[PDB]
This record gives C-alpha cells, structure tokens and sequence, in this order.
C-alpha cells in the first residue's frame, strides 16, 4: 500500500507485490512489478535502492513496516514500459560475501556475534542457542557459515533457529511466533501430502573423530521397516552428540500441506508456527501476492520432517 | 453435539415451574430447546445488552416500518428463520403461512424442523 | 493463440531460475 | 397419457408435475469412444467400456400447492446429495437422477404462475462367485426409532443400519445408553432409540 | 402486487423502485458438482458441499427523486463494499445482495427518463457446543455518539463496538480523551464520543 | 426406391428403417493432408497416407415393432462394441459402421411417434508373399454348440474358434470335460459344447 | 465363473422333490438358476432379515402405491429387472409386455436372457 | 481393473492408472489417481499400504498380478476430494536404506544374495552373472550397491542384468523376456532419433591399480573419427578386464526410438526385448497409462548405447 | 483462459520432480 | 484445447535438455 523507496512513494505505480520466503531461502524476497511512465522514469530507480513496504498489519490493523530491504535487481521492458524489481533484505549480502574463519569450540550465538562484529552488521540481542559446537574451519559465505553452525546446533539437541534481517539482524527461533493463526477458516484449497520419501527409521553413526564412537539407534524399525542412514560427520566427537544427532534425524517421511488461503495473513513468515484444523505446523514456505485482491499460499510441515530435511 | 436440558418456564404465568420439593422442574433436551426458541423469538435483537448480536429477533421493530404487506410477510419469514436457525439443533424452519384476518392485524404460522427429524439412509457394505 | 507458449516458457524459465537462485 | 413423478427419498415426498413438459422431451445417447490414428492406416475408433452421464431437460409452468412453495421445494432438492427418482410414463423413462440446474420465471401477465426450466442428470452410485451389487440402495428411515415388542437390538441394527453387528454404534450413544438399560440384551417396547448418522 | 426495495445500511437509505422490472424476473439455481469418470465404469457425478453465487438481473426505466439523482445513487452504491438488502414482494426473494453491473440509457424520445439495466449477486460474509454464527451482521450506527444519562463507557463499547471490553479503543482517541475526563469511569451526558473505525 | 438396413451380427437382428431419412442424406470425403511452408517458397500440401473416419447422419421418425422397443433396441446397439452393417439402397452406401450418437423425441402432437436423429461412423478393425487380411471378420455363432454326427473336436475348433488347434481351450472347460468323455478324440452327437469367450 | 447347481423345489407343492432313495433331487446349474430367479422374485426386499439389501424385490409394495397404470408398468419393469440382474448368470432381461385384462387386474410377461445366450465372434489370426 | 489394497477393491474409484518404469529407475512405479468420497475416506488409505493391481494379461488373457508393491506416498486434495497415490514396489526400500559393506573378490550374484540374507529380503533363484568383481568397500544405498556391482559386471563382458522386485526379488537379465512383441502393428507414432551424442570410438585406459596396465582400443576410428574417452577405474586391475571394459563401451552414439502405441501391451517392462519393424530393441523406458482407453508409450534403444550409457 | 498456466506449471513441476526422484 | 499441454511440455523438455547439453 505504501512503497517508500528513498524519498518518494511509488505505491501509485505498482501492478502487484509478491512477498515470498523459504525456510532455507537466502533472504525474505519481495518482487514488486511497476509500470514506468515518465514520472517513475525521472527518479531513476537503481539497484541498491532501499525499499520499505508498509501495509495494514493483520494483528492490530496499524500501518507497520512488513518489509525493509534493498533492491537487488531491476529489469526494465522498453516496448511496454514495465519496470520490475526483485527486492531482498540485507541477508542477501551475507550470502554473497565469502570469508574464511577458524573457530574453536563454542556456541552458535557467539559465532554469529563474531560475524556481525567483524562485518559491522547491526543485530538485536541474539538468543542463546546453548548448544556447543566443535572446532571447524569455514570458507563458504557468511550466511552459509551461519546456516552450517545452526544446522550443527539443531543436531546435538539444540532448538531450530533461523536468521532474518529486518532492520537489524535477528536470530529467530522457529516455534516462537506471537500469534498462532488458524488457516482453516480461509482455506481456499489444501493438499495434504504424506510419504516415506525422506523417512529415517535407523541411523548407523560411524565417527570419523574420537571422543571410536559407533552405534545404531533405530527408533521405529518394527513399524516402517529399517529405513537406515549413515551419519559420518567429523563434528560428532562424542557419544551423547551421536545419540542426539540420531534422535534429531528420525521421522515418518515427508508430511506437508500445500495450503492456499483466500486472505493474505500479512505477518506470516518462514518458520512461524501456524494451525490448520486442530493440528499445528511450521511454515516451510510462504508466498504472499498482494494483487488487487490480497492472497496467500503456504507450504507447512511437521517438526520432525523439517529437522530431518533442512537440518 | 451433546446438547443438554434446562428448567421449565411457564410463559403463561411468567414463572418457573417447581416440584413439591421446591426444586425447579427439570426438562428434557427437546423441551429446553423449545423453551429457548420461544424465548429467543420474544427477545428483541441488539437491545438487551446481556446477549451478543446472534441472539434475538427484530419482529417488534418491523411494526413501525413502512414496507408493504407482502414485504412485511417476507421480512417476518426472514427474521423468524434467522433467529431460530442459530441453534445447532435446528435443521430447517419453513412452511410459513399468513392470514391478515382484520384489515391490518395479522396471524402467521410456521414449522420448525429438528435435526432428529432427518431421515437416514439404510445401507452397509 | 500462439503467445501462450512464449508467455509460459518465460514463466517456467523465470520460476526455475528464481528458485535455483533463492535456494542456492 | 404422460406424467412426470419425482419421488424423493431423503425427504419422503412424491412430487407429481401439475403440467406436462411443454413442447417436447428429448434424450440423447452417445457411446464412449475416442479416435486413434495409426501411421499409414489412418483413423480408427476404439470403444471405451464405461457409460455416459446423459441429461433430460424440459420446461414447464406451475399454475395457480402454490407455485412459490413448489419452486422452494425444488430449489431445496437441487442441493440434495441423495438422488431423486424420475418416472416419465408415456416417454418410458424410469431411473434415479439428480437436478443439475433449475430456474423459475415470472412474466408480465400470469404473475401467479411460474415458468419452470429444469434439467436432470443420470445418477450412479460409487460403491467400494457372488451376487453383483447392482441394486441402488435408496431407502430411508427415520433418525429416531420406536422399539416394538419383538425387536432386539441386533435386529434393530440389521433393519435400520445394515450389517446387524452395528448394534454397539446404537448402544454407545449416551441417550441410547440412558433410555436403554445397562444390559444391551434387554430392551423394552415404546422407548425411543436413535440410530447413528 | 410486485415491488422491489433496496435497503442500504451503510447509507441509511431505503430505495423503492418506482417501476416494475419490465418483461420478467428470473433466478437460476445450479448444484455444485463435477464429473469424475472411472476406468471401465464411465462418468459419475460428485456433489460439492458448498453453494453457488447466483444472480438476479432485470431492467427498468426511471420516469420523470429525479432519474439523474437515482442513477447517481445507484452508481455510488455499486462501489459500496457493504451489502444491500433486496426484497421482491410478489416474486418472493429476500436476502442480502450486491450490484455487479449497472447501466443507464437515454433514448431519442423520452429524454427525461433513464432506461436501467441492473444485475445483483447473492452476498455471503466471510467470518475469519454453541450457537452458530449464521446471522448477518448488517447493522449501522453513526460514527459519533451522544452520551445518554444512563450510559457507561463499557456499555457504549458493547452497544456500539461489539465485545464491550473494546472501551479503551474509544478512550485512547485524543478527542475522546479531551471531551472525557481523565477518569474513564466518570462520563457525562451530552458530550460527543467518537467510536473508532 | 431408398431403404436403410442395419444388419447387426452380435445380436442376430436385421433392422429395416420403417421411414426414409426425411430431408436428405449427405456424406463427405476429405483427403488427409497438412500444410508445410518452406522458407522463401511458401505453403505446400503433403498427402498423408491414411484414410479418414467419415460420418453419415440423418433424422427419421418411427410411426405407430413399437417405436419404444425400436428406440430401446438402437440405444442398446449404441453401446455395442461390435460393428453394424449399414446398407442404403438408392444412395449406394454399403459398409460396416457404428452409431456415435442417437436421440429420440416426443412432440406435443403425434405422441405415439418418436422423432429420431441418428449418426454413424465408418468402422475399421485393428488387426494387431501371401493374401492380404482385408476381409472384415464379422460373423457370429452361438456360445453353445450342439455336436453333429460328423463333427470332430478339431473340426469344431476350426469352424467355431478359428485356427483349429484351439480345441484344448474347448476341452479344458470343466463343463466340456464333464459332457465329453475323458478321451478328447471320441465325441458323440447331441451333447452340448461351450466354446470359450 | 464356476456357478453350481442346487436342489429342486416344486413351488406348486411348496416342497423339495426327492428321489425314491430319499435324497433331494439335484438339478443342473441352469435349473438352480431358474429356481433362484423365481424365489428372488417371490422374496420381498428389505423385509426378510436373513438377506442383504441386494436380494429380493418390491413388487408387493407397489400394489398400494398411487402411481398411474403406465407408471406402475415402468415400476414393475424396473423392479423385476433390478431383482433379476443381480445374479452373475444374467445377461439381459427385457421385452416386457402388459395386459390389463380386467379393469384393474393385470397380467405381464418378460424375457430373461442368460450369459450363455450370447453370440460369439469366430476369428483367429 | 482390480485394485486389492489390503482387503477392499478400490477399482470402483480410480480415474486412471499409469505404470511407468525406467531401465535405471529406482522401482517399478504405479501412480493411481482416485476420487475420495465418504466411502473411500472411511477406509483411510495410509502410506505403507500394499496395493496389488490385477488386469487381463496380454499373453494368455487371464487375470494376473501385473503390479505388487506398497503405497509410498498419498496426496489428498480437499476442495476436490481427489486422493492420488504413487505406488512403488519394494525396491524403493533398498534405494533408501544406506549401509556399509566390505567385499572381497567375488561375483555379483553372491553379493546380491549376501544383501538379501543380511536384510531379510525374499528372492528367487538368482541367475549366475558369472563375472568376478574386484574387492571394494561400499557406502551407498543397497540398490545403489547392487547397481554398482551390476555395472561392474556389465563391464568385463558380463551380461546386462537388472533387479526387479515383484513379490520376491528377481535378477532379471535384459534380453530374456518371454514374448518379443512387435509394436509396428499398433504404431500410433514413432520418433527415430540418431546421434553422436554419446558415441565412443576410442578409449585410453589408465589403470590406477596394477595387475601398469595402459592401452588404447580404438574400434571405428576411420569411420566416425577418434571420439575418445579415458577410463580410469581402480576396479580394472587386469589387461583382459581393461580390454573387455573397452569393448563394453564402444557405440555409434545415441540411437533410440520414442515409440507411441495405441494399445497397451500389459506385460512390457524395462529391459524387455521388443521389436519395431524388422529390428529388435531393448526397452529403455515404458510408460503405460490405463485410462478409459488403455495406452502405452515406449522409449527403446540398441544394446550398445544402453551398455555405454546405463552401464 | 488463465487456469492453463497454473495447470501446466503444476504439470511441469510434478514431471521434473518426479523424474529427478526416480533417476536420483 | 488439450494438445497445448503436450506441445509445451515437449518444448520445455527440449529447451532444458538443449541448454544442458550446450553449456555442459
């Protein structure tokens, strides 16, 4: 409804906005399509411009900044003067800037604070993930390093954390959204899919590092059969770490719902805890599309499958 | 569903019927449902603050209205139907009839049909 | 009649490229 | 002599059309086939084994039950999931159908009457050596049963709910548990019993 | 005797059509179903549980309020989000609707008059053991309230804003904070109070 | 002199149309071709080697067998997989066909009669130096055979089931094993034998 | 398919026919099928609790019905056809004829066609 | 025509069935789509249910079990009550259960018997593949291990074998189908494609293990040119093994036919030997689709190309 | 008129995912 | 009406295979 840019208000030009995020996505993504007459052409929107989308929030019905990022790419058509943007929050910067860091044994929160301090990234008070990580040397992107240590934190019994940018970097635990919205009331169509596609019933740990930690921790072998994996990570250097990694991998296969909603719940985001029918599910992916009729589509799943796949 | 009963209220006397023991005369599910239906019909809507917008009717407000005779018949049908149908036990209400006995003094009938009045198919594999 | 092919090939290319860039 | 009877079952009503279906009745039949064309031979027709859902459509008028009540009845039946039994005497049609579309119209004159334009669809039931299960199962009973002298709960279950071993579904309902004694075998005449669904 | 009344609520207007809907009124009903065809059995019809949005369309003329003002009123109502209540007496229709399309026409003669062609859509509200919430909520009150003698701010909140505990929304408005004393409990007759939204 | 004969085979019926095909008969022929356009030369026509499935359509009426029974017969034939033989004398058509669509109609008057509108499709069989297998194989025999004096089981197999070496299919049926002696070579007159399929 | 035979039951006498040995007179597949067809026609539907909903007819219930003569003819055709066709051995039943001999006392004919009455194409490659 | 499930018969609900298999596919795949009214909803089809499809076989025209597997995933639509399954035979279990095994020098049949004995997989009398395999250590899935040793058996002159499940595991040689069906009679449309896309005219073996085995075995260098590869496998530890590996790699490029048939030959499966025109080809892939009109589509190719690509 | 895009995008996604899961 | 799906699935498969073969 309001698109601030730097100074102007280009909400008087946009054909539609689509706010999309994935649980493992690089960044909260806003793809706003505009018509580009002389008026919009004058201001000369370039890549790197700062877009802030403001719309009436679902919670309190007050205008709140639902998106605050930067224009990552502009594509302009000439025959039809339709300028199209693809906005990203500043976690896209972290996913592109490579750097090598050597880390001793420590927790994920300390590592994230170290990254932010090194690269001068503003950040709120980061939640203590608690889990203690093994010494590693990293080379991938900063977001890649953060995701790697968060995955290793999900292993060893730690809670599932996800990093979202907003104005200043936030360490967002998955099941900690304020409002557990119920989608059954506006359920245009749902697609309950169940499978054994990524089911894990057994896991045979073969430790590449010593405390000779080896074991098997089959959990539902009698019911679904011995759907076995082999976890052979150097980071597992402990018997309890092996047991917790095994326990953080068992699941009954893929179990998700491809939900389609006729009303756009504005504040939904990846990782949020949302209800369909009596059950509760975590948002694997959300794709708003703020056309003339607000609309939302969701892909949600159980905790076990999400932990198995994305962690 | 698990609807429950209530206590009788003789609308003719405007007092609860009580046994010789002094306790109020308990009544069955359907009896309490009929009592509730009559009370809801007699309760005006939006005016008694103890209730939500769902409860009550607007029949009394229709008397002062300027709509025609047939329009008032349709309004009465709509109002009674909407007021009754909020109860879960209600299945259907209809078969409305009207009789403008005097010039402008009316008598109307209606039928209420319960969820238990439904007819069930008999089949199993 | 024929522009549907161009339109939806563009949509397929954009969607798959977009997903690969996001997840990758 | 041509008449049209709509014998509904879920609502025990037998509607007889007051007026015949105006200009003409018509019914089509089309076999299920689809062309396949082989190289250097050309087109061939392959029969498909199933049968087609064919329609019977006509238009009547309801002269001065009242036409308003009849129109309301048919509009209510349009939403009915259970099938209607359509019988056309002179035409020779008889079978279960369901109304796809219904419409009424008032004209400048003849305002009491209602011109009707209704269409039907052939109905077929989806079921999950021995006898074939070809019979339609369209019979209906009241959702509350009055126990007779000779009845037993197994007999009630078989008569009113199918397999006969479905009696615990009747018993486990708390109202049935209250009216019936704690012994399911012993039951009395007159007391009301509620079959499930 | 046939009349058409459009009882708007967000604008407290009760429009009665001066002239009847010309040739004929018509209303269709179509059940929600879609064919499914099974191998070696053929087509079957499956009912869909919902109900359909059906239209009532007709055309009138507005003879020599003026027809210009009536046309402006209906064009303004066309953009209204809140529903209109349509009552047709002889036809027997009564329910909330909303105008999809409206059009006026001047002819070579009869230039004062305006030939009208209007269409309506059935309206249904999205609400996004206990009593069902089947009642439509179409009642409207002025955006400014004059406090009566017996009123209390909780009573005002319940009468004019729903739940009753919504009173701080009324109080927190700075105009309400100014006209009302700093104590929300104490309120006086006559002073104006502005409900939110 | 024009007549229409429908000689069914799977049901040994030879239907002769009581009434001629009203206004006109018509038959189209269209060669199989599709345009190809080459750069800097333009469009060219390329023949396709196969032949096309062409239709013969007309409409009759069945005056006062009864028209009801004839309509039922044709509706039953519509579902037939085996082909019908259509012979039109004056028009000059003769060949195997199959009914795509059939429809009957009763009119306000002439209620005994049934106006018919039927369409046919050319039929071609899929068979899935020496003589070509161009002959249609439309001959039918009863599913139960009465053994004659001179018959032998190989002769029965060749006459009634094709290749002649198909006799064990007849013998292996338990009813045939019971009526026939345990020696397949020895068979007697009069006893019934059931060809397979 | 493997249908099997049964024992004769002379409906004229209402007793099983037994040989001089005392054993009941066994009969062929088709004979047992005809006996079953007659018994099913004579068995009312939904009323004899030993059977499922598939078995039986509803011809007796039609007598008290108010439908017209031709409507009753169509109902008789439908009922007999549905009752007979449940048997696997049945191929087709039809060619119904009616004769209202007296004013309101009827005689009707029908033909039943077996699976063995089918005609087979003669061809092999 | 008949879909047994555990007890019921849901053939009275299916809109269509599509039996699809690939020569390198995980398992024989049946994707049956159903409508899900109250009747089908009552039985509550879950993943792991056992589906058996029975249909009139083409060979003898008798009802035979053409598919016998397990429901791997169910996807239910709610707005339209269309339940869709994707059935798999139990080789999908082997493709998901990882395990590590160390093997000495032995044949593929012995290794397959060892896998079945370890994991309690029923199996018919397995054909003696004959070829002797080098010592290896494996970590991939059980089906992955079986495919790896079968590929190494195709190399060294062994016949091409493929594993299909049915009720009990079977070692199916490719060119051993009972009936060599001729598709020209029902040829709705064919797509003869020829190429040099994967042509191999020369191969320069560079042995990573000793008997210093090195050589070149160019086969048609004069005709197609020296389209050369380099095979650098440790498993080749012998001169004859190198020569046979070279001889089991030469081909004239991709040579396949995308056949479309108007009639579904019910018993066709991947690897079967089928005829089109006078020539004979091996089924690379088959995709039946049992809609109201049975139909089949096939992708077939020559032995040399299949051995080069899939082995 | 517009549902073709949704239908065939779904078909493309299903087919490519199906092939990757089968061969992979 | 229905052949658009087959036509454009073929186009998608051909285009993606073609691009992979060219760049690869």
């Amino acid at each position: 409804k309001i698109i601030l840019n730097g100074k102007y208000d280009i909400a008087n030009f946009n054909e539609g906005i689509t706010l999309s995020e994935a649980i493992d996505g690089v960044a909260y993504k806003m793809d706003v399509s505009l018509v580009e007459p002389k008026q919009l052409k004058d201001i000369n929107i370039k890549k790197g411009d700062k877009i802030i989308l403001i719309d009436i929030a679902y919670e309190s019905k007050k205008e709140e900044t639902i998106f605050d990022g930067v224009v990552w790419e502009t594509r302009r058509s000439e025959k039809s003067k339709k300028l199209t943007l693809s906005c990203r929050e500043r976690t896209v910067y972290m996913e592109e800037s490579e750097e090598q860091y050597q880390f001793k044994e420590n927790t994920a929160t300390q590592r994230i604070e170290y990254y932010c301090k090194q690269w001068n990234i503003p950040y709120y008070n980061l939640a203590n993930t608690g889990k203690k990580l093994a010494k590693v040397i990293h080379k991938t992107n900063i977001l890649d390093m953060i995701k790697k240590d968060l995955k290793e934190t999900a292993t060893k019994g730690g809670d599932l954390f996800r990093v979202r940018m907003d104005n200043k970097l936030k360490l967002f635990k998955l099941g900690t959204n304020a409002n557990v919205y119920k989608l059954d009331s506006i359920l245009e169509d749902a697609n309950f899919t169940s499978s054994f596609n990524d089911a894990v019933t057994s896991v045979k740990v073969l430790g590449k590092s010593k405390d000779p930690i080896i074991g098997t921790y089959k959990k539902d072998a009698d019911k679904f059969g011995t759907l076995q994996k082999i976890k052979q990570d150097e980071k597992i250097k402990n018997a309890k770490e092996a047991k917790k990694a095994a326990e953080a991998m068992f699941n009954s296969g893929e179990e998700t719902i491809s939900v389609d909603c006729a009303v756009d719940i504005n504040r939904i985001r990846a990782g949020d805890k949302v209800s369909l029918k009596s059950k509760e599910y975590y948002v694997i992916d959300v794709t708003h599309t703020l056309d003339s009729r607000p609309k939302m589509k969701l892909n949600i799943g159980s905790l076990e499958y999400i932990r198995r796949k994305f962690y | 569903l698990d609807l429950k009963g209530s206590f009788l209220f003789d609308f003719e006397k405007g007092e609860f019927v009580k046994n010789a023991d002094g306790t109020l005369k308990k009544c069955d599910k359907v009896q309490a449902y009929k009592q509730w239906c009559q009370k809801a019909i007699l309760t005006p809507r939006y005016k008694k603050a103890a209730y939500t917008n769902i409860y009550g009717s607007e029949i009394k407000d229709l008397i002062a209205s300027n709509l025609s005779q047939s329009a008032k018949e349709l309004e009465i049908t709509r109002l009674i139907k909407e007021t009754i149908l909020v109860h879960p036990y209600t299945k259907e209400v209809g078969e409305f009839s009207f009789n403008w006995l005097e010039n402008s003094r009316l008598v109307e009938y209606e039928f209420d049909v319960l969820t238990i009045d439904d007819e069930n198919i008999v089949i199993d594999g | 009649k024929e522009e549907m092919i161009q339109e939806l090939l563009s949509q397929v290319e954009s969607g798959i490229r977009e997903a690969l860039q996001d997840i990758g | 002599v041509i008449d049209i009877y709509l014998k509904n079952e879920k609502e025990k009503i037998d509607f007889h059309f007051p007026v015949n279906p105006q200009d003409s009745l018509s019914i089509k039949k089309e076999k299920r086939f689809e062309t396949v064309d082989i190289v250097n031979l050309g087109e061939f027709d392959i029969k498909k084994e199933g049968e087609k859902i064919r329609e019977i459509s006509f238009k009547t008028f309801l002269p001065n039950k009242n036409p308003i009540e009849v129109v309301a009845m048919l509009e209510k039946w349009v939403d009915q999931a259970e099938p209607l039994r359509l019988i056309i005497t002179g035409f020779g049609y008889n079978g279960l159908v369901t109304i796809s579309s219904f419409s009424n119209t008032q004209t400048a004159g003849r305002e009491e009457d209602r011109d009707i334009e209704i269409t039907f669809r052939t109905y077929r039931e989806l079921k999950i050596t021995d006898l074939k299960d070809n019979r339609p199962n369209t019979q209906t009973k009241s959702k509350i049963y009055t126990v007779k002298a000779s009845d037993t709960l197994y007999k009630i279950a078989k008569n009113l709910l199918g397999k006969g071993s479905r009696w615990p579904e009747i018993y486990n309902i708390p109202e049935n548990k209250k009216v019936i004694g704690k012994n399911p075998n012993i039951i009395k005449k007159g007391k009301l019993v509620i079959p499930s669904k």
